[PDB]
């Protein structure tokens, strides 16, 4: 609700992979309907013998019992199904979703921004994958600096030199080995009054 | 002795729309009539997460530079192997840290903490190196090296024991220190040692489980499945049922967020206490009784732990007391003499 | 941050009035003047439930913030007592360095402490030793350290380089040379002896 934005990272929107097509399947006979081809590794609107849902269908290693048709998780949500035509187990994964945040330096500085899609592999969406999600618009840099804008999992971002947003593993401070020995001591010769 | 303190908790975030009205435009339209509850809840949770990052920063990032111990481990007979990082391990955790560390999709997500466990381990290693190589000087200004034996002599002077005692019992003191560290190792290996910390983790897990389970309830509605209601009733009745479900689920979210705020305040207090102990117990010698374990505080060593910190408090405890006759003063030539520092004692003669 | 949180809470509370909570309208008089009592009462009950819930949420959040600020005020009072009305030996409780004193200042709904502290500045290396032998007896410094610039040994206070001659006054005797590890041989000046000679 502002015409000016300070430097930082802001949670703006939500990203939600949308389904591609509807998969309706019935046993090898006639389940009072016309079956469709099975689509794997894709966000689809599946319907198995009236059990409807939306998700990604993958080949599962779970071993349903002969009489078992569906699988449920701890929260009692559809976790896997058995294809009515070929007796195989399809694991169901919720279609990728997450938050969408905007990493920006202060608008008084520049209008360039980067976008973080939280907890999503951006193969599904100047692209940098990180444990916190995928960052787009930021240039990954090997050099480590002080954390200007925190992203997460040790990754921060900053507006640096011609100027652009860079992402880097934040440094914890200068390394300073202490000249320890069994007979040497350091003593101050002067002092300062600090307020 | 060992003291364990929670520092932070999981940074949870909830997509209210997916939680209540998952995949229902009509249900989202109905949500719109309830105002800006979603924005308020998101603001609260984001504030909690930022506060968790702040808590970790306060507790651990109390050192200006990353200090490192010398390659030669000659500290006058004191063995710190059980607390210093193990160079061979890919993740440079100390054995005690290894012992410590060894011990759903309805719009709910977990944000990674800003500082990885490796960075916290680096901070702990810096603190340990500073304490070992420079005593408490690095906590005030420029780190000043000092032989560890002389440092321990100063520690003894702090608790009112003449430093000659340490120089005359150095080997015995080193043996006792090493044995105590080994006992800490064994005690953690065998032992419910992680208390309030595991309680925090369990409370958060239970809160999330309750929030998820509340979705399956009806709150009086004909069904707990939104699409069921949409596909079995006309809009005039479907909207009433959806309103009932929305009210129930929104109340559940509000309860969850309020309880999370209370827990966040509690853990903020705990992290403040942990930071105070790091400052007054590790970066110095504390004269506050029982603030750093039983006995007279000699020093402390920090160790990281899942969402928490562990302090190894090294203290001095009197062991073998003996009786003597005492007197407040002594007469020599009509004048009373009082001890400058100590007591007058008599074995009988 | 506290000020902004309070302002935002009030703004949210005010904005919640414009919502409907499922009712036909957010204006009470509108409902009163468009519906009969049997239906108006249902709509008013809906609005009342919504607004009462909003008030309850506001009050609970205010209680939580009040507890937080009570803790903050307790900390501020403790700092005023231990840092301004005295000198604190609690490390980092009154800013970096060794606490010398503190000065309070008022601020909008808050307090500011100016902590004046002493920070060592220019450190120098010296050779050290735990004790010194004079005549078979070990001497330890009463207060300070034994330091050496390479040729001579002095006794100096720990926090400020100020060499002084090692005498029987600066040090105290305990035990002998056969115990302390790293002891060094040197001379302990006795102020009395010149007077006895003179």
């Amino acid at each position: 609700k502002s015409f000016t934005v300070e430097k930082g990272i802001y949670q703006t929107s939500n990203f939600r992979v949308q389904p591609t097509e509807s998969i309706v399947r019935f046993p090898n006979g006639s389940g009072s309907g016309s079956s469709t081809n099975l689509v794997k590794n894709k966000c689809v609107n599946f319907n198995f013998n009236g059990l409807t849902g939306t998700g990604v269908l993958t080949e599962s290693n779970k071993k349903f019992l002969p009489f078992q048709q569906f699988g449920r998780d701890i929260a009692d949500t559809t976790d896997a199904v058995r294809d009515p035509q070929t007796l195989e187990i399809l694991d169901i994964t919720p279609c990728s979703f997450g938050g969408v945040s905007v990493i920006t330096p202060g608008t008084n500085t520049s209008n360039q921004v980067a976008v973080l899609y939280q907890d999503v592999n951006c193969t599904e969406v100047n692209v940098f994958q990180t444990r916190a999600g995928c960052l787009i618009g930021a240039e990954h840099v090997n050099n480590s600096y002080e954390c200007d804008i925190p992203i997460g999992a040790g990754i921060c971002a900053s507006y640096q030199t011609s100027q652009s947003i860079i992402a880097y593993t934040m440094s914890l401070g200068a390394e300073n080995s202490v000249a320890y020995s069994n007979n040497s001591i350091a003593i101050p010769t002067n002092f300062t009054i600090s307020v | 002795t060992t003291e364990i303190l929670p520092v932070s908790m999981t940074k949870t975030s909830v997509d209210c729309t997916m939680y209540i009205c998952g995949d229902s435009t009509e249900c989202s339209n109905l949500l719109l009539q309830y105002g800006s509850f979603c924005t308020q809840l998101n603001r609260a949770l984001t504030g909690i997460a930022v506060e968790q990052d702040k808590n970790t920063q306060e507790v651990f990032a109390q050192v200006k530079q990353i200090y490192k111990t010398p390659p030669i481990k000659d500290f006058g007979g004191f063995n710190f192997s059980q607390i210093l990082p193990d160079p061979s391990k890919p993740s440079k955790r100390s054995p005690i840290e290894d012992l410590l560390f060894n011990k759903k999709f309805n719009g709910l997500t977990v944000l990674p903490p800003l500082l990885t466990d490796e960075m916290i381990a680096q901070y702990t290693s810096a603190l340990l190196a500073g304490t070992i190589t420079s005593g408490w000087t690095f906590g005030a200004g420029p780190a000043l090296q000092i032989p560890f034996p002389m440092q321990m002599a100063y520690r003894f002077n702090g608790i009112g024991v003449t430093q000659n005692v340490l120089y005359e019992n150095q080997k015995l003191i080193a043996n006792q220190f090493n044995s105590a560290i080994g006992k800490i190792q064994d005690s953690l290996s065998s032992t419910s040692a992680l208390g309030k910390l595991q309680d925090v983790v369990n409370q958060n897990a239970q809160a999330l489980n309750t929030l998820v389970k509340q979705l399956s309830s009806n709150f009086g509605a004909i069904s707990s499945v939104l699409n069921d209601i949409l596909s079995r009733l006309d809009p005039p009745e479907a909207e009433v049922q959806i309103d009932r479900l929305i009210t129930g689920r929104l109340q559940s979210l509000q309860t969850y967020v309020t309880q999370q705020l209370i827990r966040a305040a509690e853990i903020r207090a705990s992290a403040n206490l942990a930071a105070t102990k790091m400052s007054e117990c590790v970066l110095g010698q504390s004269k506050r009784v029982d603030f750093c374990g039983k006995g007279y505080h000699l020093m402390s060593f920090p160790q990281s732990a899942p969402h928490g910190v562990v302090f190894l408090h090294v203290t001095y405890v009197p062991a073998q007391e003996k009786n003597f006759t005492t007197a407040p003063a002594i007469c020599h030539d009509g004048k009373a003499h009082f001890p400058r520092e100590g007591v007058f004692v008599s074995n009988g003669t | 941050d506290v000020v902004n949180q309070n302002a935002q809470a009030l703004n949210t509370l005010v904005k919640q009035l414009s919502s409907n909570f499922g009712a036909i309208s957010s204006v009470l008089n509108d409902i009163l003047s468009r519906l009969d009592p049997p239906e108006a009462e249902v709509q008013i009950d809906r609005l009342i439930t919504g607004r009462l819930q909003s008030l309850q949420t506001y009050v609970t959040q205010q209680l939580i913030r009040a507890a937080e600020i009570r803790a903050s005020a307790n900390l501020a009072a403790t700092k005023m007592s231990e840092c301004v009305l005295g000198q604190s030996k609690r490390v980092d409780f009154c800013g970096k360095g060794y606490h010398l004193m503190s000065f309070p200042q008022s601020a909008p709904h808050g307090v500011v402490f100016l902590h004046v502290t002493y920070v060592p500045a220019q450190e120098k290396n010296f050779t050290t030793a735990p004790a010194i032998c004079h005549d078979g007896k070990a001497h330890f410094p009463r207060e300070g350290v034994f330091v050496s610039n390479g040729t001579h040994w002095f006794v100096t206070q720990r926090n400020f380089y100020e060499p002084q001659i090692i005498t029987t006054d600066n040090t105290f005797v305990s035990g002998n040379c056969d115990v302390v590890i790293g002891i060094v041989n040197n001379t302990v000046y006795d102020p009395l002896q010149p007077e006895l000679d003179s």
